[PDB]
DNA sequence: AATGTGCAACAGCATGATCGCGGCAAGCTGATCGTGCAAAAGTCGTGCCAGC
RNA sequence: GCCGCG
């Protein structure tokens, strides 16, 4: 559980892209497709996302070449 | 002429909301009728009136 | 979605209980009433486009 | 005092008793022709277009001398109204008086209040100047400085420099900066609805929703804070086509 | 004096006074300042 | 579902202190005068029919406990829960913005 | 849905305002358009043969006296219908160039005020693309029933 | 030296004067006639065939 | 419309 989110907002500086960030890592998570990359304590898909960002294994451009990456298989 | 949505299609993209005097045929556009008797609910049926 | 949004509503219920946490916003009816309210003047008020 | 003041400094209210000011050179002048009315006429020619100033005589004249009295001098004792500021000693002039005075009162009770949170509030109450020269489609009247800067850049790009207008910036209190603004759909929200829908109908103009009431009213993001990001991708789709 | 159109600059802007660091673009600055010079005053002895 | 949740057996119970997990819900008090009048906290569920606040952030409600009351609002969605956790938090806003 | 008036009538909106649009527009002060939009006063139209004006404020007296007098040539009536027919035959255009002349002419602050805000609300109707005729309506809408 | 014009003082009118919340009664109170006739529609007392 | 609550 991510009682406080600082680790992340260093991680991508903005205090309000990282919210857009993990929203989309927790809608690709939640909607289905997608596994965490991180061990799951039985957490909410929110704070598992936040604490993706804060390892520093996720951000907005490696998002997009995932998204590429998926594009280019199908 | 089945499988129709209405509700869905009634929300259209829009921005920059205009506003102006409204013309009289513009007026007429936009009413469906006119009435002309004042009555506005009967009690020997309970309906609106004609 | 709250508050106004007739569609709003039932869809984001709908997404909640499928368990999709999506929004799907829309058209407050509060504003439609207002539009409707001020075209009932003799002012002509629309959305462009 | 008290605080009916920092409504009183907001506002922008001409006070009871306003202070005269003057210009470039205050050479001696006293009054020509003191007639029963306002006598002690101050006529100080500084070289070319002399100013006429007119004093009711009711009020004691400071600078009885020359001494080269320059522009913001105080002519006669009293407070200063704002508008007066503004004019002549520059925008920098008065948002140094409304900032300690302001700050004045909430001080002396003791409350701390930093002043960039003044300063915003006053770089809404110094839109909207006024032109006085012409060549781009403006003849004295007052439009934003924000079109008033815009323009400038486009006729200065040009080979036609001269079409440039200078202006005069004018002040106004938060109670009608607020409904003068640009988008309709504001300022019909927060003070008179009836003026401002039957000036905005016969103009026939349109909102744009560009602020935050006008997206709030219509329920669609912001373009504040989290949706300042979306909101950055739709202007340029319309640019795009 | 920031000469901005429709907005101010994040560094004419000082730092916010809630985060340590410079203010992020897209801050809606002016509700902040409204409601700080607007939250006293109920203890202003008028 | 809707009545078992009528019925309230156990299993109901286990079931939301399960949803509550890491949903923050955001309190608010009546005169909301600067922004840190509406904050976002972790609930934990209690045997009660009163809000519990935290007292160190009283000072900024300017609520004391003499018959005061509490509005809880639920940002149910994926972006609002983001919101409400990185924007909203108590320990996020510790220096008033004024 | 609509209503039809079968007389026109007059727009209290943009009648009964401290700045009158109507009013400002017409160049009469607001109490002459008060009182003939109510049946007080007659107001004349045209009648250039006649003495009398193009926007007399003439009363049932005066009328008498010009049928008795004039009789023909004397197009003169009180309803929303006069604000009509002399909203109607007003040339913008025209009016315009003459105001901005006039204005150009002679320099004077108290009249130049006046004469600039008449020239702005003018270029706004003809830029607007709005007809001066619909300030009054004729037909007035209805709202739907479920509000 | 009498005269027309622009500026200023006084009166009238429009506007707005915090946010949530809880509970209780009483008003909330509300009608355009008849008209007298065809024209239509419906209805009632009566007789009909089909099932047990 | 009245009363009270912070
Ligand atoms: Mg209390
Ligand atoms: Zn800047």
């Amino acid at each position: 559980a991510r009682v406080t989110v600082q680790d992340a907002v260093e991680k991508i500086g903005n205090r309000f892209d990282l919210v857009l960030v993990a929203a989309r890592r927790a809608r690709q998570m939640q909607v289905g497709g997608k596994d965490p990359l991180v061990p799951e304590e039985n957490d909410k898909t929110t704070v598992i996302a936040l604490r993706e960002i804060e390892e520093g294994l996720i951000n907005n451009q490696i998002l997009d070449v995932r998204e590429r990456q998926e594009q280019q298989e199908q | 002429l089945l499988k129709f949505l209405k509700a869905q299609t009634k929300t259209e993209e829009f921005d920059a909301i205009k506003i102006a005097l409204a013309s009289p045929d513009m007026i007429r556009s936009w009413s469906f009728g006119e009435v002309k008797k004042p009555e506005t609910i009967n009690y020997r049926t309970f309906k609106p009136e004609r | 979605v709250k508050s106004d949004d007739v569609n709003g509503r039932t869809k984001m219920y709908k997404n909640i209980v499928d368990g999709n946490h999506q929004m799907e916003p829309g058209m407050p009816e509060s504003f439609n009433v207002l539009l409707k309210e001020i075209r009932s003047l003799g002012i002509n008020i629309e959305l462009e486009d | 005092g008290g605080l009916p003041r920092v409504a009183d400094l907001f506002e922008a209210r001409r006070p009871k008793e306003p202070a005269i000011l003057a210009e470039i050179s205050g050479i001696v002048s006293f009054g020509k022709e003191t007639k029963g009315k306002r006598r002690l006429v101050i006529t100080p020619v500084d070289g070319s277009d002399p100013y006429e100033e007119m004093i009711p005589k009711w009020r004691q004249l400071n600078v009885f001398e020359g001494e080269r009295v320059e522009r913001g001098d105080v002519i006669s004792d009293g407070p200063e109204a704002p508008h007066d500021i503004l004019r002549l000693r520059g925008v920098h002039a008065v948002t140094r008086y409304i900032v300690n005075e302001v700050q004045d009162v909430y001080r002396l009770q003791g409350v701390k209040i930093n002043d960039k949170h003044i300063e915003v509030i006053v770089r809404q109450m110094l839109r909207k100047a006024t032109i006085v020269n012409a060549g781009s489609s403006d003849f004295l009247e007052g439009e934003q400085v924000e079109y008033s800067r815009v323009k400038i850049a486009n006729r200065e790009l040009e080979a036609n420099g001269k079409v440039g207008a200078t202006y005069s910036r004018d002040l106004l209190g938060i109670t009608k900066a607020s409904l003068a603004t640009e988008s309709f759909i504001s300022a019909a929200s927060f003070q008179e609805t009836t003026r401002v829908l039957t000036e905005a109908a016969v103009a026939g103009k349109r909102d744009e929703l560009r602020g935050l009431k006008e997206n709030v009213i219509v329920g669609r993001l912001i373009p504040a804070g989290t949706g300042y990001a979306y909101h950055q991708d739709r202007m340029r789709r319309r640019a795009a086509g | 004096s920031c000469d901005t159109d429709f907005g101010v600059c994040a560094h004419c802007y000082g730092r916010d006074l809630a985060r340590g660091h410079i203010i992020n673009k897209g801050e809606a600055i002016g509700v902040i300042a409204a409601q700080s010079i607007g939250e006293p005053g109920t203890q202003l002895t008028m | 579902a809707k009545k078992m949740v009528e019925r309230e057996e156990a299993v109901v119970w286990d079931i939301l202190d399960e949803v509550i997990r890491e949903h923050p819900v955001l309190l608010n008090r009546a005169p909301t005068l600067h922004r840190l009048g509406i904050q976002a906290f972790e609930p934990v569920l209690i045997e009660g029919k009163a809000i519990q606040l935290h007292p160190l952030v009283c000072a900024a409600y300017n609520a004391d406990f003499d018959g005061d009351q509490m509005a809880v609002h639920v940002p149910l969605t994926l972006e609002a829960q983001l919101e409400a956790r990185a924007l909203m938090m108590s320990t996020n806003n510790i220096l008033s913005p004024a | 849905g609509h209503i039809e008036l079968a007389s026109p009538t007059a727009h209290i909106w943009f009648l009964k305002s401290l700045p009158s649009r109507i009013g400002l527009l017409l160049d009469m002060p607001l109490r002459d358009i008060e009182r003939v939009l109510y049946f007080e006063s007659y107001v004349v139209i045209e009648g250039g043969m006649t003495n009398l004006e193009r926007q007399q404020i003439l009363t049932e007296e005066q009328y008498l006296d010009a049928l008795e007098e004039f009789g023909d040539e004397f197009d003169a009536k009180m309803g929303a219908e006069a604000i009509q027919a002399l909203l109607k035959s007003m040339d913008l255009e025209q009016e315009c160039e003459q105001l901005r002349e006039e204005l150009n002419e002679t320099n004077s602050e108290t009249k130049r005020k006046k004469l600039t805000k008449r020239i702005k609300l003018l270029e706004a109707f003809v830029q607007s693309g709005n007809k001066p005729e619909w300030m009054i309506l004729t037909v007035l809408p209805v709202l739907p029933p479920d509000l």
